[PDB]
């Protein structure tokens, strides 16, 4: 399974896609910031907060081993960094 | 752990195949009632070593090597002389 | 056994198998040695004496089992 | 909102419930197992739990309408002993007020999961339907702790749609279970 994570100048989204290109899972920022109340401007505490969601939302759909490739460039930013450690957080093991 | 392996307390059946040429060595017999196995050893097959372990029988094991029937049968023995090892003491 | 052959202990050595067409000859053969290799042996009739030079263990073992003795020279 | 990942969690999985028809749940129900002091919590579909703590009767509360009608199913297709398509159903009650179950009619008495070796993950599903009244189900089997083939042949085309069509398929739930060491025991009290 596949971490595929868009990362906008507002929102940021998080989808789990099967081989057959169903999604199996997805967070994203907008729907839980209407659920929430959170900050809808994007920042790494909300994409923690997503993060511990789709971690959730995985952990109860069963789904463990999951695969995250991040574009080598931003990827020693702290947002995806925070990312992996919300993510690792749930306990899950990459 | 035993050594020789009583095998008139015990009970054997064979079962051959035809196409390679296979011979299938088959033992079982009831853990509780056995009384050459040390008390804790009974107890820790029973639990450890349950996959063997029917509702109907309490010890079956199978193994097939050699066309001949005592091999594979001194085979089943000598995994019974392992799991009793095992279970007595390492 | 089944053919009918010489049944008791004493008698029975190679010199007696090579009457029976029952062995190999080995005139280009030097030093030559005598070996079992266990096959067929399921069941097999028992009292049964065999001298042979180096018997392989499946057939000292398949042999004893039935009662029969391993002479070993 | 929450509606939708049911929808995508529901038919983006299993091909059996399409199989049966039945159509994606909008309601949000909350089922919780509460064994001593440990609670196991299913929630969302697709959860992976022991038939140890799922030996026992779960609670199932949404939504709770004390004044109203409900009816509550539980059933797993692992394919037994038998061709595909056939479903096994291990707990079935009718006429429930509110979220209580207790005082619910039940018709088949909660079945404790026996999942066989080497079988791999099954699908377990409640399924809650409104009542607009009573319904009164006549020709049904009444099951005992030990039962096979009355429990068998229950797929829901053939019984969810020709029995009652004006049950809607309001409230669902999944969760996925395999092979444990207490199926042995399970199966030793089946064949008494």
């Amino acid at each position: 399974h596949r971490l595929r994570v868009i990362r906008t100048q507002h929102h940021i989204e998080a989808l789990v896609e099967h081989r057959n290109g169903q999604v199996v899972v997805s967070a994203s920022t907008r729907e839980w910031a209407i659920k929430k109340h959170l900050y809808s401007t994007r920042n790494v505490v909300a994409c923690e907060s997503v993060g511990r969601v789709l971690a959730e939302r995985c952990l109860e759909a069963g789904i463990n081993f999951m695969v995250y490739h991040p574009t080598p460039w931003e990827a020693a930013s702290d947002s995806i960094k925070r990312l992996q450690h919300a993510m690792t957080e749930g306990g899950v093991v990459l | 752990q035993a050594n020789d392996i009583p095998v008139d307390r015990l009970t054997i059946s064979y079962c051959r195949s035809s196409g390679k040429v296979n011979s299938k060595a088959e033992v079982r017999f009831h853990l509780a009632s056995a009384d050459w196995i040390a008390e804790p050893v009974r107890l820790k097959l029973a639990v450890k070593h349950k996959n063997r372990i029917n509702r109907s029988g309490e010890l079956i094991l199978t193994s097939e090597c050699s066309r001949y029937q005592f091999r594979n049968l001194a085979d089943c023995l000598q995994k019974l002389r392992d799991m009793i090892a095992e279970a007595s003491q390492p | 056994i089944d053919l009918g052959r010489v049944d008791p202990t004493q008698p029975i050595d190679l010199t007696q198998l090579v009457n029976g067409r029952g062995v190999t000859i080995q005139p280009s053969k030097r030093d030559y040695g005598v070996q079992l290799v266990e096959e067929g042996a399921d069941t097999f009739k028992a009292k049964v004496n065999i001298e042979v030079q180096m018997a392989s263990e499946l057939a000292i073992a398949a042999i004893e089992k039935n009662g029969g003795v391993v002479t070993t020279a | 909102p929450y509606h939708k990942q049911r929808l995508a969690e529901y038919c983006g999985l299993y091909r059996d419930l399409f199989h049966g028809a039945t159509f994606v749940p909008r309601v949000p129900l909350h089922v919780a197992y509460a064994v001593g002091e440990d609670d196991l919590m299913p929630v969302y579909h697709g959860n992976e739990v022991t038939p140890t703590e799922a030996a026992q009767a779960p609670e199932v509360t949404y939504e709770a309408d004390e004044g109203s009608l409900w009816t509550l199913l539980l059933t797993n297709l692992d394919g037994h002993l038998l061709e595909p398509d056939a479903e096994y159903v291990h707990w079935l009650v009718t006429n429930i007020p509110g979220n209580r179950v207790t005082e619910g009619q039940e018709t088949c008495p909660y079945l404790p999961p026996f999942p066989a070796r080497g079988s791999g993950f099954h699908r377990f599903a409640f399924l809650l339907f409104k009542q607009d009244k009573r319904i009164d189900f006549s020709g049904d089997t009444r099951p005992s702790p030990c039962y096979q083939l009355a429990q068998r042949t229950f797929h829901t085309f053939d019984f969810y749609k020709k029995h009652q069509d004006a049950m809607t398929p309001a409230g669902l739930a999944f969760f996925q279970c395999r092979w444990d060491d207490s199926v042995t025991r399970v199966f030793h009290q089946l064949l008494d």
